[PDB]
């Protein structure tokens, strides 16, 4: 052992099949008596915005972090002039579903105040960035199974059919123990033909914003809350819930479906109150981790298509504190796709491919400028990206074997680069992940469009996410970013004690 | 641990179903050669290669506009009065070789140079001179007369061992007032020289410069051999004095490389011009240029018994060695690799040496 | 390749790779003909996984003057079979053609 | 293609990097055959089969 250039120290371990001796214990698992559940129905829903309020029983009952809201609905489509065509049942087996995730995609913003201090998350576009990112298969297939939650992987539905991994197919046709496609989620059809259709059901969606959590493990649930009120506010357009395939619609650009309306019946939301044991008491005042997403968006006039490259300039910004994580995906613009539904229902949820990016953090430029697209993918996967290199930067040569057609190219999915500032950008000394000061970024970048079918005007993005601590005491809600001082951060007694990875988990 | 251990590397012979052998050998050895190679200078004696399989030459094609994959950067001329003939180049015809290999595709805009397929290999002098011949012959015919006279031809003696140039002989000798002449592309020249040649201004736009001179000027008369001898003799002969083997060769080096032995990595030179730079690094074992003159046959085999003094390469890490890996390559300008090939009848043999550093160096 | 770290005390990350632009042409064999239908087929022909590594006789690298080499050709298809999980297969590995021969 | 020989790593876990290097250098020697890149179906042959 002391056989190396520098002597190293030895220890022994025993092979799993034999200790056979070491001290054993008996670990009794104490959890407060009287766990309960209750559906809180919405005090004064509407068609425009709905909103619930609930008060935890008292100071001593610990509410749990996993919350969700189930909402019953009906719809009705009606075949338009003058496309037909007008043949077959207005819905077809392979072509129709809800958008993943259905009510999330419509919310303009979800606001939820805790204990008197209001924290809110915009949700229409911020939800899809976060969606691909941190989940793995085993956790995708757990809680996040309630919303129709399979990610749109082609650049247009038109081509999809019929692949046995097509993003909106029927249950059978989806391989065994896998992520099942969008079409599979049940609701009853009261009628269907040409000229009309009408469906009814109940779609779950679990309220996304932190503190409340959507990833499997449990962290101590908020207590000692005094009062809590959510309230959503939805986009007027609303037509976005349903998604529809392209093929069926006929040429001349005419669309089978248009138009239709939605309905909601009063919806509810399920909270879970737990109350602790007689002898073990909860501290007067406690402290939870407090995250905070933001979105900055920049749109341009220029357009590119059907596969030409471009470069673009994000607007300058000033950032109060270095954020933990950032997301930089450029997607087909919002200006269009709320105008004229057939297109609005039809468009998928993929973004353009990144040929490369050049970034400037403060007072430096050229960060990542020589790193090939392939590199970005690797760091993003490392953060948990979870999608294969083939789709990132997506395009695919699927080749024909008939004399003598040309051989189809497919536009596939999108790429969404993410960086962690300590992990990836490197912050100057004396500065670290939480600290405050004013650091301006401006991310230039080049992009190609890939779907063969439409011209696209593109609006870039940057989601940032700060990490803070928020203290709850009844009733108070102090919250602070960067806790966190320059000299203290510099001194930094460092523990070879905790791993990185365990640290990775309590995201995010 | 002992002061010095030799090792022998030989490669047998392995044909594909399609007759070809890779001259590489590689082997995991069932028990370490050197216990610890930190203190050995590795060097090689006695390595030897069957060269029986290499082209004599890879003749060069003009890089375009040129859509016949075939005609080359070569040409000839005739003169009479003196009316010239536009140069006919030379067309390297497949069926005198092959004929059974696919031919490549001549390269518009894109890249302009036809890459070398084993298809361009020409072995012998018997096979290439016989090509100039079909050119001079075909050339001459544009400019007839006077009367009857065969166009000249090239032939290569066995054991001469020198190429010749035969031509009549009471015209067209250069001392007569009415002589017919030969010219070239000044590029093709390198093979033919040294015939006796009056120089003319290098690379002129209109073809023709250099002027193979017939007139003797010699103990030079020649005849027959297809009729009974006659006085005066049939044609003048002008064999080259020098005898070269030569400018002709496609072999410009050979190179054993071994990606295993701890070794040290020395760079090989390129043929690129712009630029130089750029030192590269890969292990390079032993390697020699063709040694002029070992006289043909040297086409038959290359050989390098070491003659002193020991030439040392180094060795680095402290891993007991488990693999002898060795590759042999022969290079041509423009400098492309071409991994050597071992003919049906011969075995390819290196040797090796480790010396303990301590004996050699303080 | 030959590449020296840019500066003093510059630590070097451990995922390394190489991209290589290529060109290939296929030619038909004048027997069995025909031979109807395009040479390349729809679900019939694609890259061997993983391509470059499989056609590498051996690759060498010398960290700081001490040599380290592996035997990429035969070692791979067995070393690739495990210890792979789905998570990891889908990640870093994915860049090179990545599926096995069932 | 990934470089596949440790210390360098191909499994997604991350561990210290090698300071303090002076000069790294690689070397790739290609296997002679080069056809082995492609795969095929024995089916398309068919029936002779060349």
């Amino acid at each position: 052992m002391s056989n190396s250039a520098i002597p190293l120290n030895v220890v022994a371990v025993q092979e799993p099949r034999l200790e056979l001796n070491n001290e054993r214990t008996w670990v009794v698992v104490k959890g407060g008596q009287q766990v309960t559940y209750y559906p809180f129905p919405s005090t004064s829903f509407s068609s425009n915005q709905f909103n619930f309020i609930c008060n935890p029983p008292s100071a001593q009952t610990v509410l749990d972090r996993l919350v969700f809201i189930q909402v019953p609905y009906d719809i009705t489509f009606t075949a338009n002039p003058s496309h037909a065509g007008i043949t077959e049942n207005l819905l077809q087996p392979g072509r129709d579903a809800f958008r993943a995730f259905p009510i999330s995609s419509i919310t303009n913003t979800l606001n939820a105040t805790i204990n008197g201090f209001p924290v809110n998350i915009e949700l229409a576009q911020i939800i899809h960035a976060l969606s691909r990112y941190h989940t793995p298969l085993k956790v995708k297939n757990g809680w996040m199974s309630m919303q129709p939650s399979f990610e749109d992987n082609y650049q247009s539905y038109r081509d999809a059919d019929g692949a046995n991994n097509n993003p909106l197919g029927v249950f059978t046709s989806a391989a065994g123990l896998s992520e099942l496609p969008r079409g599979s989620y049940t609701m009853n059809v009261v009628t269907n033909t040409t000229t009309t259709a009408r469906i009814t059901g109940v779609l779950y969606e679990q309220v996304f914003l932190p503190p409340f959590l959507w990833d499997g493990e449990q962290a101590g649930g908020l207590a000692n809350l005094t009062s809590l009120t959510f309230n959503w506010v939805l986009n007027n357009n609303l037509a976005r819930i349903w998604s529809h395939s392209d093929i069926t619609n006929d040429v001349s650009g005419n669309s089978t479906i248009g138009s239709m309306n939605i309905s909601f019946q009063q919806p509810s939301m399920y909270l879970g109150f737990v109350t602790p044991r007689l002898n073990i008491p909860i501290p007067p005042r406690i402290t939870y981790p407090y995250f905070k997403l933001s979105r900055y968006t920049t749109q341009f006039q220029n357009t590119l298509a059907p596969n030409a490259s471009s470069t673009f300039k994000s607007n300058v910004v000033q950032l109060d504190s270095i954020p933990r994580k950032l997301y930089l995906f450029v997607k087909q613009s919002d200006n269009v796709i709320y105008q004229n539904l057939n297109n609005q229902i039809t468009t998928p949820d993929v973004f353009l491919q990144i040929n490369n990016l050049n970034l400037t953090w403060n007072n430096q430029q050229g960060i990542l400028s020589g790193a090939s697209s392939q590199n970005l993918y690797d760091f993003s996967v490392q953060n948990g990206y979870n999608k294969t290199w083939s789709e990132f930067n997506g395009v695919t040569q699927q080749f024909n074997g008939v004399s003598g057609q040309p051989t189809k190219v497919i536009g596939l999915e999108g790429g969404i680069v993410c960086l962690e500032l300590g992990k990836d950008v490197g912050l100057r000394d004396d500065e670290a992940e939480g600290v405050i000061g004013n650091f301006n970024l401006q991310v230039q970048m080049t992009v190609t469009n890939t779907n063969q079918y439409v011209t696209v005007t593109p609006d870039m993005y940057i989601v940032a996410v700060y990490d803070g601590t928020l203290v709850i005491s009844n009733t108070s809600a102090m919250a602070s970013i960067g806790v966190a001082s320059k000299e203290e951060v510099l001194n930094a007694r460092i523990t070879h004690g905790v791993s990185y990875n365990e640290l990775q988990r309590i995201y995010g | 641990e002992p002061d010095t251990v030799y090792y022998d590397i030989l490669i047998p012979f392995k044909p594909n179903d399609q007759g070809f052998s890779p001259a590489i050998f590689q082997a995991q050895l069932t028990q370490p050669i050197v216990h610890n190679p930190s203190e050995y200078f590795l060097s090689v004696v006695r390595f030897s290669i069957p060269t029986q399989n290499i082209p004599l030459t890879i003749p060069q094609i003009q890089p375009y506009p040129n859509t016949n994959v075939n005609n080359t950067i070569y040409s000839v001329s005739i003169g009479y009065n003196g009316t010239y003939s536009s140069q006919n180049f030379v067309q390297f015809d497949p069926s005198l070789t092959s004929p059974n290999i696919p031919a490549p595709n001549a390269p518009t805009v894109t890249s302009p140079n036809v890459e070398v397929t084993p298809y361009y290999y020409i072995y012998d002098y018997s096979t290439f001179l016989q090509m100039i011949n079909t050119a001079l012959e075909n050339a001459f015919n544009e400019i007839s007369a006077p009367v009857g006279a065969d166009a000249p031809f090239f032939f290569y003696d066995s054991n001469t061992e020198k190429i010749s140039l035969i031509a009549q002989a009471a015209y067209y000798d250069r001392t007569l007032t009415t002589p017919i002449e030969i010219y070239c592309n000044v590029n093709l020249f390198t093979f033919f020289d040294s015939i006796k040649h009056i120089g003319l201004g290098y690379n002129t736009p209109t073809g023709r410069d250099i002027l193979f001179d017939v007139r003797f000027l010699g103990n030079n008369y020649y005849q027959d051999p297809e009729t009974a001898p006659s006085y005066p003799p049939e044609f003048i002969q002008m064999q080259q004095e020098y005898p070269t083997l030569s400018n002709w060769n496609a072999v410009k080096t050979i190179q054993l490389v071994s990606n295993l032995l701890p070794i040290n990595k020395e760079s090989i030179p390129s043929f690129r011009n712009s630029n130089v730079g750029i030192i590269n690094a890969q292990g390079i074992l032993a390697d020699f240029v063709p040694l002029v003159t070992n006289g043909p046959e040297a086409r038959i085999s290359i050989d390098f018994v070491a003659t002193g003094p020991w030439r040392l390469i180094d060795m680095f890490g402290s891993v007991p060695i488990y693999m002898v890996d060795l590759y042999v390559y022969w290079t041509d300008q423009t400098g492309g690799q071409y991994l050597i090939n071992i003919p049906p009848g011969r075995i390819l043999t290196c040797k090796l040496v480790f010396i303990k550093k301590s004996l050699s160096k303080y």
